[PDB]
RNA sequence: CCCGCAGAAGAAGCACCGGCUAACUCCGUGCCAGCAGCCGCGGUAAUACGGAGGGUGCAAGCGUUAAUCGGAAUUACUGGGCGUAAAGCGCACGCAGGCGGUUUGUUAAGUCAGAUGUGAAAUCCCCGGGCUCAACCUGGGAACUGCAUCUGAUACUGGCAA
RNA sequence: UAGCUAGUAGGUGGGGUAACGGCUCACCUAGGCGACGAUCCCUAGCUGGUCUGAGAGGAUGACCAGCCACACUGGAACUGA
């Protein structure tokens, strides 16, 4: 079984590659409130079947570009 | 090579060697892989002067580890029985 | 048997048509060393007249505090007008580790083993009243299991 | 704009015990009726009940021993601006264990002493020592 | 207050400025003592306080007080200064170590001799 | 170390008898106690509550002869130990063998009993020790060596201790001037006149 | 390490003493000389300066300076405030953000429990062992408050549906 | 210090490397990062730890161990696992 990260597409303007923001509730170190923190990731996808505002599962692969080391697995939750 | 050797600890004129598995390129008291026993030459004849994990050492020499000369004399004076 | 202790003496002033009139105010505490403490505050024109006027106010303002075999029952807070005394039972955390003007109100009540800290204004008149109401707000396990729970074994396991 | 109904429940108990009201009524809820059962089985209140069908009304009859309240202090620890969860080993003892802490564990709400012997921790709700 | 505001901007620790800014983390420095003179203190006191205007070896140029009763400083004496203000003189932050490198010990001290640097009246 | 000085003037500052000169002279008529710790000894101070914590530390130190940096390390090893810090502190001072052989009677004074350890004379479990600070384990014998024993008045310092207390957690025999160490003492066993609360409270400030 | 031998013989200072802060008088000096961490002492009877006697503290060290934390709840998460002491925007509307009534179902992200891998050794801590004791050295354990995966729990928070 | 970036961001293809990769070229697309702080400026070896503190924290990185960087200054490659 593989580490699969979910997240939502921010932008898709770059030709079989996509950027996905990932949210994580991290408890703050000092104060203790659970802060919502984002995490951007450049994700690869052949046959680029995704648009902006779209919940994607991604997984970590070998480096495919200067910034891309994550690749698409499947698209759930299609944008309207 | 990966060697099984001593590493001098203790005080001045009162040594304490710890038999240890390390890459031979490291320092004497430097980076090692795992500690596998100890040896006290100032043992004071009480109960203990040397304790070695023999099944853990024999695991290493079956992978290609090389036991150095002083600790090779230590596994002979344990005698593997008495 | 009714061990006393003098905390502080000030020299207060009055400023009348002639000059200024000096008076001395003595703050004392008394206690039996058993869980009964009271404090007095007397002022007079001489120092020994004030310290014995303050003992008489202290002997009739004694309150009963339930302490748990030389120490407190639970941690307690003690606010009174600028003093914010905190205490802790410190289960044979030996000694009265407490500040001045609180060290002496605890040693006459019979408390032997507190940890305590005075926050805020450490004025000796206010920190004495700050512990004394803080001591009487502390309640016993056999008196808190008199209103809720309703046996000592239930509230302590 | 009423963003914590649980702290509104403890505030009504606190103000009701201060004002020497004999009973306190509030809009009911599934969580309020749960932690009211913890206070009733522990002896801080008496005889809580729920009257109503669509807009139910939780009603608690407060407790007095002598001319004084029973809940001397009732604080709210995990307010919605800052949630507080605790493990099993650092569940708090309130007033040295002679006042309870209502913790919401995965087996329902219970006291801290009940959650220790059950072996699990959770979101601590209130110190009702 | 308001923990959600402290997340946005944490508690700014008040920085602490040093009180003797002649190369901090140095217990003493050395300077050449130009213009040894004497000045007058602030208002409730009155004396003639004997000061230097030493030029330190790091390039700073500060004033320093000379303790004890009577000194031997003359305009080029390379001395050793340390911390400690005087409160009576407007902007004298340093003392001279009496006993070090050009500053003789105070004549006929018999008490607190390690300050003012005199060596144990032998006979 | 060891203060070297007028050993009874320390007893006059604390106003008590610290048992520092009871060697051959029986009693302390020749001291003028309670009236002159110095030139102004006729005065009485108000003695603020820091001072009564200080004088309780200096009483306990001057009884056992321990100086401060060694006494502070006793407090650190009585804080981290289990139980009563004030009782562990007195139990550590009553475990040094210069105090132990004083308690066994081999020295008429704790200052003599430690100079009997600078005689290379006292011997526990076969070994000569030279260490006043040696903590004695509670199954032990101590003995005088054959060399520097029977030094007549040091033997006569032993019969002096039959007139003093005969403590509980010890035995002696005076056979070869031999003794043994039972359990560590209780708080009720020892002197029960000093307030170890004040020493524990002193180091917390 | 041990044995033997002239042998008390070769071996005690430094700071402080008005208050805080343990410990005092006398002489000298007269807002001078000076002290001083702070408050402040000194202008003819100085427990504050300088000697002396006496004392207190520590001790092969003792003071001073520098530096950091503490005390300082004086950056307050634990643990502070804002009528007049410093402090509520001149007043609204509002995007991002934070927070969210009530009921059921579901999900199991937060959360909780358990396990596994890891969290180097040394230090720190506990019970021991060895140097005549101690410092020191060392055995074993705990700890390393973490992170990741797995399997559960479903009260609460979030998601989704009504 | 509020905008930064043009091999910059991505794609295809060739080359290159022990190996993935704008690592390097040609071409095509016009992107990429940024108010959860990019860029710029000043300072700084990092960690296990140490000191302080009841703790949370604050300060710190001497010795000893792990990692990194450097070898008169600025470059470059050669040999070689």
């Amino acid at each position: 079984k593989i580490r699969t990260l979910q997240g939502r597409v921010v932008s898709d303007k770059m030709e079989k590659s996509i950027v996905v923001a990932i949210e994580r509730f991290v408890k703050h170190p000092i104060y203790g409130k659970f802060i919502k923190r984002t995490t951007k990731l450049h994700v690869h996808d052949e046959n680029n079947e995704c648009g902006i505002g779209d919940v994607v599962e991604i997984r970590e692969c070998r480096p495919l570009s200067k910034t891309k080391s994550w690749t698409l697995v499947r698209v759930v939750e299609k944008a309207v | 090579m990966v060697t099984i050797r001593l590493a001098r600890h203790g005080a001045k004129k009162r040594p304490f060697y710890q038999v240890v598995v390390a890459d031979s390129r490291n320092a004497r008291n430097g980076r090692f892989i795992e500690r596998v026993g100890f040896f006290n030459p100032i043992a004071s004849e009480k109960e203990e002067g040397t304790r070695l994990d023999l099944d853990r050492i024999a695991h290493w020499v079956g992978q290609g580890a090389t036991i150095s000369d002083r600790v090779a004399a230590l596994i002979k004076e344990v005698n593997k029985a008495a | 048997e009714l061990q006393e202790k003098l905390i502080a003496v000030n020299r207060v002033s009055k400023t009348v048509k002639g000059g200024r009139i000096f008076s001395f105010t003595a703050l004392t505490v008394v206690g039996d060393g058993n869980g009964r403490v009271g404090f007095g505050y007397g002022k007079a024109r001489e120092v020994p007249a004030a310290i014995q006027k303050a003992m008489e106010k202290a002997r009739r303002n004694m309150i009963n505090v339930a302490l748990n075999n030389g120490t407190l029952q639970h941690p307690v807070k003690g606010v009174h007008t600028g003093s914010r005394v905190f205490m802790q039972p410190a289960s044979e955390g030996t000694g009265i580790i407490a500040g001045g003007a609180m060290r002496a109100v605890l040693e006459v009540a019979g408390v032997h083993n507190v940890l305590a800290k005075a926050y805020g204004s450490t004025n000796p008149i206010n920190v004495v009243r700050a512990t004394i109401d803080g001591l009487e707000n502390m309640n016993s396990p056999e008196m808190v299991a008199a209103k809720r729970g309703k046996s000592v074994e239930e509230i302590l396991g | 704009s009423m963003q914590d109904p649980i702290a509104d429940m403890l505030t009504r108990i606190r103000n009701g015990q201060a004002a020497n009201k004999a009973a306190v009524t509030m809009p009911s809820s599934k969580l309020k009726v749960a932690i009211a059962n913890v206070l009733k089985e522990e002896g801080f209140i008496e005889d809580f009940k729920v009257e109503g069908d669509t807009k139910p009304e939780l009603e608690l009859t407060l407790k007095y021993f002598q001319g004084k309240a029973v809940v001397e202090s009732i604080q709210r620890v995990s307010r919605p601006g800052l949630r507080i969860y605790k493990r099993k080993d650092e569940l708090p003892k309130v007033m040295a264990g002679l006042g309870i802490a209502v913790v919401s564990t995965s087996k329902g709400v219970m006291t801290d002493r009940a959650a220790r012997q059950a072996g699990l921790g959770g979101e601590i709700i209130c110190y009702v020592a | 207050a308001t923990v959600n505001q402290l997340v946005r901007k944490p508690r700014a620790r008040k920085v602490a400025k040093s009180n003797v800014p002649a190369l901090e983390a140095c217990p003493q420095k050395r300077g050449v003592c130009t213009r040894v003179y004497t000045t007058t203190p602030k208002k409730p006191n009155s004396a003639l306080r004997k000061v230097c205007r030493v030029r330190l070896t790091n390039g700073f140029e500060v004033t320093s007080y000379i303790g004890g009763e009577g000194h031997n400083l003359q305009e080029h004496s390379v001395i050793l200064i340390r911390g400690g203000r005087v409160k009576d003189l407007p902007g004298v932050r340093y003392h001279t170590v009496r006993g070090a490198l050009d500053c003789s010990g105070v004549k006929d001290r018999k008490q607190a001799r390690s300050k003012y640097g005199v060596k144990r009246p032998k006979a | 170390a060891r203060y070297l000085g007028p050993k009874l003037k320390l007893s006059r500052r604390e106003g008590t008898d610290l048992f520092l000169k009871s060697g051959v002279r029986a009693i302390d008529t020749k001291c003028k106690i309670e009236q002159a710790p110095g030139q102004h000894g006729a005065r009485k101070p108000r003695l603020s509550d820091y001072g009564v914590q200080l004088r309780e530390k200096q009483k306990v130190r001057r009884i056992y002869g321990v100086l401060e940096r060694q006494f502070r390390n006793y407090y650190k090893e009585a804080a981290r130990l289990k139980g009563n810090t004030g009782e562990n502190l007195l139990a550590l001072l009553e475990g040094r063998l210069d105090n132990v052989v004083y308690r066994m009677g081999f020295g008429a004074t704790r200052a003599e009993a430690r100079q009997l350890v600078s005689h290379k004379a006292i011997m526990v479990n076969g070994r000569v020790v030279n260490i006043a600070s040696y903590q004695v384990s509670p199954n032990d014998v101590v003995s005088i060596r054959e060399k520097a024993k029977k030094q007549s008045r040091v033997k006569a310092a032993l019969e002096l201790a039959e007139q003093r207390e005969k403590p509980t957690w010890l035995e002696v025999d005076a056979g070869k001037m031999e003794g043994t160490f039972k359990r560590k003492p209780e708080r009720s066993d020892l002197s029960a006149d000093i307030n170890e609360h004040l020493i524990v409270e002193l180091y917390s400030k």
